């Protein structure tokens, strides 16, 4: 570890170059990281709040579980004891003053909503406190939602579904504003299902919940397979760069191996060498990175914590880690006689 | 009145390209406490080929090398704490600088690096206060002589000098062996030294002579 | 030129390595490229599609106009003349045997689709044919658009407006679809705007029209962000490898200098290396790229075509080389003297 | 009568550290065509600097280093067109073969690279039927005999041999110094030939001490 060391001082300029590139990848990761766990709490940040257990829905021609076109009439929630119907809705509305288009959320009157949420079911629409401020509407105000009057019966935090904030109604409501005869366009299950589903019903996870979501699944999937290539192509550049590397210290490491420098020892210097390399690009990626999000997370959805700028952080280390290792592995291979040449 | 090393019946067979070919022939030296053995020949004789057995460079292809004092132990284990190189080439690591050439044999060998101890060992070839050089503000002369330096830093009973003269002129190339000499006898050292100009013989306590890998 | 091409015949395993490092960069570069587009027109490929030349919205409070809270009140159409109103919403639409969410734009009734969509505004709904086989719908039959029931009129093509295709209807129905008394959310004009507008209205070109679109800027521009890193990832791993490799030749380029070849020949030979390299490595990747890419584009809206798979792929080649010449430059900085001697 | 080299008061002074080192000093040689003009002298002594300078691989610090046949040429051109360099170190490159090992050297000088000459010489240095031999099946004395094939492909008009026999046993260091004689006597050839075995003046028609960079001449 001794030469290892002192070869990054003396020669700061080739390391600057590669540590930049594994700066830049780790970069682009927890940026992306960021992104999709955003994009994620954007499309599920309310079913999830909620937190069901199960979710039965209402299907077509048995086809696959979506948001978009299941309901739940009257009938089916009293089948299913000790539960409540969800009714899930996006529309438009106007105030006023303004006007947008947000997700709508009905539940039976009175039903405790979560501390996300905080308040609980009231009589009428509770809407987003960002929204109401949006409108120039407050708390006992009318507003048209979904095309009929509703009165704003008090403003609330924002969850969300589909990229929308949620407005939340009583079951009644919800049924003028959505035009249907449900109860609800999903069944929430806190309890495990003691009963045995229908033809026409389908009971979810609360994963499998957020692919019936239209935009979810398709673009989580694209995202994370992104990232998976972002990882492998950080071990792969690593990799390439210290097998080349590696193979330009020979000579040095034959002197050390033929003044008696242990394999465990020329071993443990070139991987400590690269070690301090991929950690100064990592951490300068991460720096940077959560420094970059925390500045854009106003105008774009991101999701800055610990674990989404470090959990990648020390994975992309420790990858480069591993690849190391391969590109190290032919230092305890250099014959020593290299050195009497 | 105990040899230090004890090269008995070697050779040396390389695979050269697609044949192969006998590099030393049934070499046999002994070494003992302060004497410096010069090895004469001309380029190609077998000299080099004898110097890397006398370290540990490779195990000769038939034969026995056994160096007192380090019977047991592995070759590479033998070469950290028996023997110092003097390569033909000064062979300093660019990176560090003249003190720091003697500390990293300190630091392979698992010890705090002595920061005295080098500078001491620097001055006694002649490069006192020079510890804080690089390798750039070194003559020819004086990365030979860190060369030696380093070679004295883990304090080996077995000092190998490969022509470590050959890129110095006449004057320069006097000053090291009288230096690898000297410190031959200061510290009792056995020393093997490779050299094809035969004027510094008369410096060496013996000498051989080696010819198409056979030694006379 | 000689020895390069030779290096990579008889080395072939150091090369591929950081040969399949450009061809993944490529590889994740022309989907993601191609996916930017796609996603582009699944926001504006109807509206592209009405070609209007300038766009007139309304706003509140001088905000930027959206799509989502922009309406035209009667009055407000006959103040602009030569101007047609566009209904624009999303809504659920429900079968007698399905149902789904979809976006459904409102024209006047008559008037002309454009030849990308075809046939003519009727008096009722205009919809999608994909949509109607999903929904096991045929001509005649009654459906649920937005909680009010309205006869098919015909099946057309497919255009996008936010992730949903677009159902075409005269402006009368779209009004009680959207439970409005306004004539539509904006006008299409085919001519100069010479109306001078009010303070409360705001007049656009077709690009900035689709910044009224809520999901259009926010996501093209975090797509193209990530494509700019990626195209700076791949000149900075090209230069971090090749300046690395350039000096590993440096012994096998003495050689050939103190034999007496020329700077150019050196830089020439260096660069034929780097750029052979390279190609194969953008060749490979871009080539797995349009197979993933059609292979994919029925499940994930991804938009495939010669200058959206070649463009990025010579964009990236010929930053290659830029970096490759930084990396190289030394080539013709060796000094013969290194043959003479030992390294 | 006619010289195709003179080193004229040639001397060379490369900065040694902190301080300068007359590497070479007022050197005067001169080789004719048909001449093996061997330079001899301690390892040290200053026949590498005086070949270097012979070789258009550096200037000298003061004095004059002509090639006839070749005047007003840069450095480089010069090397590439009259001469041909047997280095200390075989210096094959490694992807090559060993008539490539030839036939790079015609493309270097921007000509076709023709196979049969580089077969013709390889056969010349007695390495017939073994142009398709790689570096590594190639021995010690093989390589050596590649690499004066090499210098020979371009009919140059001076040869430099940097202690071709280094790492020769005595039988094949003959061989190699009986080669290059045969070439240099065969082909008319001006060479310099740096040496430390001082057995092999026998072949050469002249020979050069030399001491702390300076030639010694009566
Ligand atoms: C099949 C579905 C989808 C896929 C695949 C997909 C792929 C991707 C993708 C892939 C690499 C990235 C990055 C991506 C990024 C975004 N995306 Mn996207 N997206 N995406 C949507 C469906 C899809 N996206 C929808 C729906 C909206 C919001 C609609 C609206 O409000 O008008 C949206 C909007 C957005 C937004 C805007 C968020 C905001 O303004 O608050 C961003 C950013
Ligand atoms: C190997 C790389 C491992 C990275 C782990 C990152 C991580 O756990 O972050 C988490 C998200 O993981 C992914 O997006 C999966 C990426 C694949 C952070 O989760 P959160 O709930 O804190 O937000």
């Amino acid at each position: 570890m001794f030469l290892g060391i002192r070869d990054i001082r003396a020669a700061a300029g080739r390391f600057a170059l590669i540590a930049s590139v594994v700066g830049l990848i780790t970069l682009l990761i927890v940026m992306l990281t960021g992104l999709t766990q955003g994009l994620g709490k954007q499309n599920t940040s309310a079913i999830e709040a909620l937190a069901p257990h199960s979710v039965v829905f209402t299907t077509a021609g048995g086809s696959s579980p979506e948001f978009t076109s299941s309901e739940i009439s009257e009938q089916q929630a009293e089948r299913w004891k000790d539960s409540t119907p969800l009714g899930v809705s996006q529309t438009r509305i106007e105030s006023d003053q303004n006007a947008n288009t947000t997700a709508v959320m009905g539940l039976p009157e009175g039903t405790p909503l979560p501390d996300s949420v905080g308040g609980f079911i009231e009589q009428g629409a509770l809407l987003p406190a960002e929204l109401a401020d949006f409108l120039h509407v407050r708390a006992g105000d009318h507003i048209t939602l979904g095309g009929a009057t509703v009165t704003v019966a008090g403003t609330v935090k924002t969850e969300n579904y589909s990229h929308t904030p949620v407005v939340w109604v009583d079951t009644a409501t919800w049924q003028l504003v959505s035009h249907t005869k449900a109860v609800g366009t999903v069944l929430l299950l806190n309890q495990e299902p003691t009963i045995q589903p229908q033809d026409n019903e389908v009971v979810t996870d609360l994963k499998g919940a957020f692919q019936a979501m239209p935009a979810y699944k398709s673009e989580r999937s694209s995202l994370l397979s992104m990232q998976a290539f972002l990882y492998i192509i950080s071990a792969l550049v690593t990799v390439a760069f210290l097998t080349v590397w590696t193979l330009q210290r020979t000579r040095d490491i034959a002197v050390l191996a033929a003044l008696g420098a242990s394999k465990r020892y020329l071993l443990i210097d070139a991987l400590g060498q690269a070690a301090i390399i991929l950690a100064a690009g990592v951490a300068l990626g991460a720096g940077i990175g959560a420094l970059l999000g925390w500045l854009i997370a106003g105008s774009v959805p991101f999701s800055l914590g610990w674990v989404s700028v470090l959990g990648p952080a020390l994975g992309i280390w420790l990858l480069g880690l591993i690849g190391a290792t391969i590109a190290v592995r032919n230092v305890t291979k250099v014959d020593p006689q290299i050195a009497l040449g | 009145a105990a040899p230090v090393l004890s090269i008995t019946n070697a050779s040396v067979v390389y695979p050269d390209g697609i044949s192969t070919v006998t590099a030393l022939d049934s070499a046999n030296v002994e070494i003992f406490p302060g004497e410096l053995v010069a090895i004469v020949g001309e380029s190609g004789s077998g000299k080099s080929t004898l110097l890397s057995i006398a370290g540990f460079l490779q195990e000769p292809t038939s034969g026995t090398v056994t160096l007192h004092g380090a019977e047991g132990l592995d070759a590479t284990s033998t070469r950290r704490e028996h023997i110092g190189f003097v390569f033909q080439q000064p062979n300093l690591l660019g990176s560090l600088t003249a003190r720091e050439q003697l500390l990293i044999t300190d630091h392979l060998r698992g010890i705090k690096p002595r920061k005295d101890r080098a500078d001491e060992l620097l001055a006694r070839v002649g490069l006192k206060g020079l510890g804080g050089r690089r390798v750039a503000q070194l003559s020819g002369g004086q990365r030979q002589r860190v060369n030696i330096a380093r070679a004295l830093m883990g304090n080996p009973q077995l000092l190998l000098a490969d022509e470590p003269t050959s890129a110095l002129d006449a004057r320069l190339s006097k000053e090291i062996v009288e230096l690898l000499r000297d410190v031959t006898k200061e510290f009792a050292l056995a020393t093997l030294m490779v050299t094809h100009d035969r004027s510094q013989l008369a410096y060496a306590d013996r000498f051989v002579e080696m010819a198409d890998g056979k030694a006379l």
